[PDB]
């Protein structure tokens, strides 16, 4: 079935959630800068 | 020979005396054999009475005369038991004469109902940085200490007991907390070292030790937790506060099983009796916070559970988890790494956001709670603030045995880590940093620690004073 | 560089799928052993319960 | 008629009679006791002897002790006098306010409503919770189940429903404490006095209280569920009004049965449970239902041992429910509260004809992207987010926001969270997820949707985060 | 209720199609009149919905004058709640399906012996149509709860238990029930009884004790997945695993 | 979907054609529908003949509609028919059993109903002996032989 | 067959020879020829003297050829011999039991025939109390002292089995022997992330001993966490930080292995007796990164750290 | 007989796995408490007392011997199972055979890593 990797909670699951959280921590900083420039200008 | 009051033994084996007669005997009533040993009538049947022997049953032969006490199984309770090591029945076993108690309470009394109880207000300080900050325990609460063998389960209980010295030496009576340790199935060498460790820390003078070891029979191991709870209820009802440690309920269930299976009661899940949940529920429910009308005191319970191979989903563990308010998971992975105590911050919780931490800890712990949660996601580009800070804080959560800290002392060590005075410092040097920093603040800055206790929080003057201490200490530490 | 990188991916993913298949075969046997053990154990609880009556 | 106790083994007690043998389910008053001790007849062993189960502690009982038959089953107070009052399994009050001066009585055991008495009215019940109202909305009169493991948030969720629904609801309500913490019962009692549901000074209460906590013996916890619903049966049948029946926890009823099933003489079934698990639950559950006369909207908390939904106790209960709210631990550990599983919570009213096509398409649209999100997570584990295509990156971005937009801070859980409680309307919930799936908030960060009320506060929170950054 | 199934000679290969009115079923997993097709899957996957839509679809043939193509339906509710069966009966009434449908109901409130008998009672009603040159459909919803009822009955009678506390002859329970559903040749009336048993798998486990028995009895099975349901595939019929060995021949050449 | 019944009929034909030995098909605990399918396929092929006495198969059915007591003893019934052609006529006999798992299942059900404490994985204590006493009768002898083609359903795809 | 009898013979070879007091061996339900091997080996060495009355060891045997009642009570028989020296004489005794599981195993056999309701996994219901009364006697009192090295069998390599599981509580120090570690070639196959001790504490052994010990257990834990990633993807997909963690862990795993004096006949390599102070210095150097340039197989089967470097110099 | 009368003999139990299931049948019919894989508590004692009788006698007791070669059948190469581990803990060495080596044609298929015989090593020719 689907989503079996994260359900197991092993090395691949923890590295997967860490990868997602890293990516969206970067995109969060980019988008907050977009809101800064849109608010000011 | 009167068959109503007395009775003769039909069969005896594995600590189960089947007694003919005893027609007037009650359920759960104590009985005395001709040899001198005591028992307990649990199974009442038409043709016989299934009696369990408290102690060695090998003196009891067939046709022995079983007398009646004429009372439900009970144990002595009072302040005379403080500083005394006793067995499950409440007899002294430390060679310091008999107990001078003038009161007795039943072992299996019902827990306080809905009206006598009241929301948990007062704090129960364990003196552990990881516990008091992240998983705070309130008075009249059940907090499970679950974990595998040799993971510092007992270590949490001892540090909690030794932490009560500062309260009990003080003048304030309502701030006190009398401890009650209960050993179930532990070898005597482990308990002998335990009582000495309490004696060396001047902790025995306000602590009771109910010892039911592996050499003792199964009925004693079954009864011991209930006997200790009754001794705790004496304080609970009469104004004072008390703490109790069931170490452990896993070995009680094994004893209760043995006793039940030899009474010919059918086996259940994993050969345990059907009512093993009822066993621990009625014991733990008695731990509660009484209102001012009934007394104001409380009974705090710290039950222990041993998990096989980190299996928290097992039968007996899952029963105790649902009973208790909060739980503290001790994982072997953190233990072998060096993180002692090995309290898993993610899984461990406490269902009480009351005045348990106090205003001082609430400020520093609140920010530490978030940063560690932020760290745990990343741990598994310019973003090393979250990763570093978390590792630095995790090192501060380490704590050596038999060294419980005050609430004001714990705020000082966290203040340095949270504000970022350990970021550029090396991770391995934080143990030496905190050792020297804690010794420094206690040695000289007594007025600072005293003002945090007086105000109950980190004031603007104290915050500015702390800034000057940590910044200068950091520069001195490094070369 | 592309042809060298593509061939290495092909080989690396081949080894990953083959090494994964090796672990599945081991876990399949371990699963079947544990499957039988649970069936046998849980049955002995029921027989012990019936015998006690 | 009178009977003598012949055997006592734990909670089970055998009583022998000389002539007047009592039927099954009859209450037997044990004589020579300080407190009242009712024994319920379970089996007829033979030779004018019956096997009973004790509703309270059996310590002190002697062989040859006198026991009187009541004649009828365990009968309890019913009517408006039960409101604002806590009572036992057997009907005695335990709130230190004297006896309950009731007019009518009612037996805890009774035949379930017949097939002809069943209703088919499926009207939506707006709780104010975003995850419930969108994905698995409750019906007015239907049976609601709250599945969850240890500490995932069943008790917080049920008290939130009591806070939102019971206050808005004009009619009466009933809370049944079954095998749970007495501390929680103490907190629930005083909380309803503060909010003004239970009134002490005058008779204007809207909640009845029945309690049989885990300190009680097996027989007590196995019968409070019946004692609780019997009070609700009065507000259904006799008084033509709507009723709310909150239960916590219904697992402890089925658990309590297994604790004495061995002693009664049954061969143990799978997973240590009694062989009568289906029928004992069936006769109990079927009574809790909306008849043609009245209407009981039940909300039952269901404990799931070790998060194992395949366990007989929760597994059998699924058939009895119209709407389900399965709480997950994996979702709870992320920080998402309430930790409701969006891909494991269903409802009978979830139909385009019942709740409209706009409700159905958006709800199913949330479940589609969340299901696809799980398939991509497996691919992300090996590849990583950066390697994925723009179509797949967009799916994960919207899905993670939808996961966090499902979360909501409760009013009952202000002390736990810290944030102020919220209560989102039905049309506000539907519109919120509709805009996120359409892709109107791709520019905003995912952190803004975490723990908020309606979609408006998500945009408002994005401004605060923008200023701080 | 207790009768032995037809032997070797009275039977014949399945020929006449049993139209469910579902695209995924009628095309890829075709069913025939007399066949036994299992409807297996997890809770909330749409098992009952396959059965209900099949019953509603028969109105087209039953309103017509052609007697050979008619089909009398039978729904056997086992261990459900009365409000669910009330909703179910309403749906069949609204679609004008009840006029040719029998509804045997052994609900959760009923004693275990009634849930044990309900399938056999419902089957014997279907046998009447089979033995009079007519065609009948029967739906056991569900056989999982029957086994629990039969287990309760056997355990309380102090009969020796087997795997998962079910009695020794738990396989024989469903086998003798399902075997009675058959397709009779012209010489023995020419009628048929088509069975649609239902099983509730726990967490998608098809290799569990009770499911494995019923899968090995039936001529085919229709697996329903929770994954496919939420993705958009409704009905959530997994084509890869779902098969029908007998009904492939019993299908119109147009389809 | 793999020509199972066609292979079975050919082995019957070829052994009868070449070695001059008759065959036996013991239908053990499978679908009665399948018994009807095979019966007519054998008539279609010619291995069974309803007109004259030139049939090569003796069918012995005891399907899943029959009780566990019957299903457990069906293999022995078919075996005994095969034992005649070996012992009396001195032939190389061909004994089919479809299938051997159902013989094992029936033995497990009969043992359970008697009240014998079950063995590993819910099977009977007499698993090896019940199989042994049947399989040992299928052998070569001075007079003839019985070769057996036994279908096998491996439960849970687990050979262990 | 993991290596308990080899380990306990080594401990007798190391400790029992260099000891003032007496010793007691208790052959509980084990191979009878091992008793013959031990008996004649002790006559050969001199610890058991036939002519003189200066024997340092007392032998007790109720081996696997004996019935259950014998094997169930022989553990108590040998126990009572050691208690005499403890109580009356007041001597430091060295008790040795092999195998203590056979005491509990024998209990289950008689329990069935004694008419008791069986517990989990067919064991006796009095598993804890029978072991408790027996084990509690084996302890250091105020007057005398007993040091017990008990070999413990593990049914089907399952530590969660009732018999070994219950024994853990009656032990100050545990030594878990893994099969997976033995099959790799690491002897003795002691699991470093399983074996534990109560005296392992900075107050007793010291901070240097403690910090180095947990440093070894930390890097082995980190190495064990990455096994899933190495198996599927490979070492190439790991970062440079991880590569160093793996390299050192494999060297630390191999340096834990040690040639035994008793295993000289089997393996061929000469036995080594590493001092306490030199043990800590060896692992400390590897953790800090003073032998990263050396290969792994140089650390395999050597005494102190000096011989590991000497073995690497031999290779070229 | 040979062992006691100063003569050397070999015995091959083929196999003790099929003996164990036979003794399990008897015990399950005796209604004795089963344990691992439904085997009784004394399945170790069953094989232990048998194999112990295989021994080497000194010159005082005839100077004979009895060599035992018990056989065990493992399922899917599971040497960690209940019955194998019991017989492994009795015997003085093992000879494990693999399906992998046997399938390739490497016969006799012997696993050199797992197979050991330290007792027999002492009784070996210097040439070998
Ligand atoms: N083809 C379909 N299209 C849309 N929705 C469907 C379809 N089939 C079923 N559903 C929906 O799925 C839900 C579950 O259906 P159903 O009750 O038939 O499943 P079930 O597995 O029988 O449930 P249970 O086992 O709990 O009785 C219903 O709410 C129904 O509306
Ligand atoms: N914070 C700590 N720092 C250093 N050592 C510790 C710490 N906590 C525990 N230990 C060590 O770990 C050992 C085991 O701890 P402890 O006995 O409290 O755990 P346990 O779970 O009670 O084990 P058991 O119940 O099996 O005896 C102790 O002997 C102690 O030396
Ligand atoms: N809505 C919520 N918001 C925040 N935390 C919650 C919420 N619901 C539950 N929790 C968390 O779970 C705990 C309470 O769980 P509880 O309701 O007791 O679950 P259960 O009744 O299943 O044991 C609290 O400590 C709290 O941290
Ligand atoms: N220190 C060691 N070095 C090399 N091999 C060993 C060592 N310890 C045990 N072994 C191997 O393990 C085998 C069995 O050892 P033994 O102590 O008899 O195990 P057990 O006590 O589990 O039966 C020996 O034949 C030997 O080859
Ligand atoms: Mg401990
Ligand atoms: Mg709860
Ligand atoms: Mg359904
Ligand atoms: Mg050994």
């Amino acid at each position: 079935s689907a989503g079996a990797v994260r359900d197991a909670g092993g090395a691949f699951g923890k590295r997967e959630q860490a990868e997602e959280e890293r990516y969206f921590r970067a995109r969060a900083k980019e988008q907050l800068a977009a809101l800064k420039k849109h608010h000011e200008n | 020979v009167d068959l109503e009051e007395t009775g003769r033994v039909l069969s005896i084996g594995d600590g189960i005396a089947r007694v003919h007669g005893l027609r007037n005997v009650q359920a759960e009533e104590m009985v005395e054999f001709s040899s001198g040993l005591k028992g307990m009538s649990l199974n009442l049947e038409p043709d016989n009475v299934g009696v369990v022997v408290f102690g060695n049953d090998k003196l009891i032969k067939e046709g022995d005369i079983v007398k009646r006490t004429g009372a439900i199984v009970d144990v002595p309770v009072g302040e005379e038991l403080l500083g005394r090591v006793v067995d499950a029945l409440g007899n002294a076993i430390d060679g310091k004469g008999p107990i001078g108690s003038k009161a007795r309470r039943r072992v299996g009394l019902k827990a306080p109902g809905i009206i006598p109880r009241i929301s948990v207000r007062e704090p129960m300080q364990t003196g552990i940085k990881a516990v008091d900050s992240l998983v705070p325990i309130g008075r009249g609460q059940r907090e499970l200490i679950i974990g595998d063998r040799q993971t510092g389960k007992t270590s949490i209980a001892i540090d909690t007991i030794i932490n009560q010295k500062r309260f009990n030496d003080g003048t304030d009576e309502k701030k006190k907390l009398y401890c009650i340790y209960v050993a179930i199935g532990q070898k005597r060498s482990t308990v002998a070292q335990l009582v000495k460790r309490l004696t060396d820390a001047d902790a025995m003078k306000y602590t009771i030790v109910v010892s039911a070891t592996a050499s003792d029979a199964a009925p004693l191991q079954y009864l011991a937790p209930y006997s200790g709870c009754s001794m705790g209820e004496y304080f609970r009802d009469n104004g004072k506060h008390a703490l109790i440690i069931y170490d452990d309920l896993s070995k009680q269930a094994v004893a209760y099983r043995q006793m039940s299976l030899l009474l010919r009661r059918p086996p259940g899940r994993e050969a345990y009796p059907g009512d093993v949940f009822y066993l621990h529920s009625r014991l733990l429910e008695r731990a509660a916070k009484m209102n001012d009308a009934f007394g104001g005191g409380s009974l705090t319970a710290l039950p222990v559970i041993e998990t096989q191979a980190g299996d928290v989903s097992a039968y007996i563990p899952t029963n105790v988890i649902s009973i208790t308010d909060g739980q503290i998971f001790l994982e072997t992975e953190l233990f072998y790494k060096g993180i002692r105590p090995a309290i898993n911050v993610g899984l461990s919780v406490s269902r009480v956001g009351s005045a348990a931490q106090t205003r001082a800890m609430k400020q520093v712990a609140g920010t530490m709670k978030l940063e560690l949660a932020q760290y745990r996601e990343v741990a598994a580009a310019a973003t090393q603030q979250l990763l570093s800070r978390g590792v630095r804080l995790t090192e501060l959560l380490k704590q050596g045995q038999y060294s419980p800290m005050a609430i004001e002392e714990q705020v000082a060590v966290i203040y340095a880590g949270v504000r970022g005075y350990l970021d550029k410092l090396e991770p391995s040097k934080i143990t030496k940093f905190e050792n020297a920093f804690l010794s420094h603040v206690i040695s000289q800055h007594q007025a600072l620690l005293g003002k945090i206790r007086t105000d109950g929080k980190i004031s603007e003057e104290s915050d500015a004073k702390l800034k000057e201490i940590v910044t200068n200490f950091l520069a001195g530490f490094e070369a | 560089s592309t042809t060298s990188e593509q061939s290495a991916r092909m080989t690396a993913m081949d080894n990953a799928s083959k090494n994964a298949s090796e672990m599945i075969d081991k876990l399949t046997l371990t699963f079947n052993r544990t499957r039988q053990a649970v069936i046998t154990k849980e049955l002995i609880e029921i027989i012990s319960g019936a015998a006690a009556l | 008629t009178t009977g003598r106790i012949v055997a006592v083994i734990g909670a089970v007690v055998d009583v022998q009679f000389d002539e007047g043998l009592p039927p099954i389910l009859n209450a037997l008053e044990v004589q020579g006791r300080e407190t009242r001790l009712v024994l319920e007849v379970a089996q007829h062993l033979g030779e004018s002897t019956v096997r009973t189960i004790a509703m309270d502690g059996t310590e002190g009982l002697v062989r040859g002790q006198k026991v009187l038959d009541s004649g009828a089953p365990i009968r309890i107070p019913v009517g408006p006098e039960t409101l604002g009052r806590i009572m036992n399994v057997i009907g005695e009050p335990i709130d230190e306010r004297g006896p309950i001066k009731t007019k009518q009585f009612a037996a805890i055991h009774a035949e379930a409503p017949e097939f002809v008495e069943m209703s088919v009215e499926q009207e939506i019940l707006v709780t104010g919770i975003k995850v419930v109202d969108l994905l698995a909305p409750y019906a007015k009169g239907g049976k609601i189940g709250l599945f969850g493991g240890a500490g995932v948030g069943k008790t917080v969720l049920i008290m939130e429903l009591i806070n939102n629904v019971a206050k808005a609801h004009g009619g009466y309500s009933v809370f049944a404490g079954v095998g749970e913490r007495t501390r929680e019962g103490n907190d629930l009692y005083h909380e309803m006095i503060e909010s003004g549901v239970i009134n002490l000074k005058d008779a204007t209460s809207k909640v009845a209280l029945v309690y049989g906590q885990m300190n009680e013996p097996p027989g007590a916890r196995a019968r409070v569920a019946l004692t609780g619903l019997t009070v609700a049966e009065y507000f259904r049948d006799q008084e033509g009004q709507d009723v709310l029946l909150f239960i916590d926890n219904i697992f402890r009823f089925t658990q309590a049965g297994s604790e004495v099933s061995a002693l009664l003489g049954r061969i143990p079934s799978a997973v240590g449970y009694q062989p009568t698990l289906a029928t004992d639950m069936g006769t109990m559950q079927e009574r809790i239902t909306t008849t043609k006369k009245g209407s009981i909207t039940s909300v039952q908390a269901i404990y799931v041992p070790a998060d194992d939904l395949t366990d007989p106790a929760p597994a059998t209960t699924f058939a009895h429910l119209d709407a389900t709210t399965v709480l997950s631990r994996a979702i709870a550990e992320l920080g998402i509260y309430p930790a409701v599983d969006p891909l494991d919570s269903t409802s009978r009213i979830m139909d385009p004809n019942i709740v409209g096509s706009e409700h159905y398409d958006v709800a199913r649209g949330v479940q589609k992207i969340l299901q696809d999100y799980k398939s991509l997570q497996d691919i992300i584990a090996i590849l990583g987010m950066d390697e994925l295509s723009e179509e797949d990156k967009l799916t994960v971005s919207r899905a993670r926001k939808i996961q966090r937009f499902l979360s909501q801070p409760f009013q009952v859980a202000e002390v736990f969270t810290g944030h102020l409680g919220k209560l989102v309307p039905l049309k506000e919930t539907i519109k919120g997820f509709q805009q996120i799936l359409a892709g109107e908030y791709d520019h905003l960060p995912e952190q803004a949707f975490y723990m908020v009320g309606p979609i408006e506060e998500a945009v408002a929170k994005a401004d605060k985060l923008a200023e701080e950054h």
